[PDB]
RNA sequence: GGCAUAGUUC
DNA sequence: CAACGGGCGGAACTATGCC
DNA sequence: CCGTTGTT
């Protein structure tokens, strides 16, 4: 059945218990932004990393 | 702009301290080490 | 601070 | 015909050893 | 792999 409206969904859905895994790759360890931060020494360009 | 005899190096330019910066314990670059060796041999 | 090596994502 | 020299992907993220 | 330069 549909969640918002309560009406049956016309097509029957394939549902059952499958074994899932949570991989190491999260988003809190990947989000990154910069606006005028630290700067390299030899080239005076922005740092790397 | 390019006279033929000038291609024989008799005066060696030394790059400024910006081209070969010091390292922060103070470390000298590969260019600085080679320059020191060259001037050692030259004065000897 | 830098050099090198290894692993991983697309 | 033989010898020599330069050329060989793009990004990104961790870790560890050493000067 | 294949553009230069030497040797022959």
């Amino acid at each position: 059945y549909n969640g918002f409206t309560g009406r049956k969904i016309t097509s029957q859905i394939f549902i059952g218990p499958t074994y899932y895994q949570r991989l190491k790759h999260m988003v809190d360890d990947k989000i990154h932004s910069r606006a005028r931060g630290p700067i390299q020494i030899l080239n005076r360009q922005p740092m790397e990393g | 702009y390019a006279r033929p005899e000038w291609m024989i190096v008799t005066v060696l330019p030394v790059p400024p301290l910006s081209v070969r910066p010091a390292v922060v314990a103070r470390n000298q670059d590969d260019l600085t080490h080679k320059l020191a060796d060259i001037v050692k041999i030259n004065n000897q």
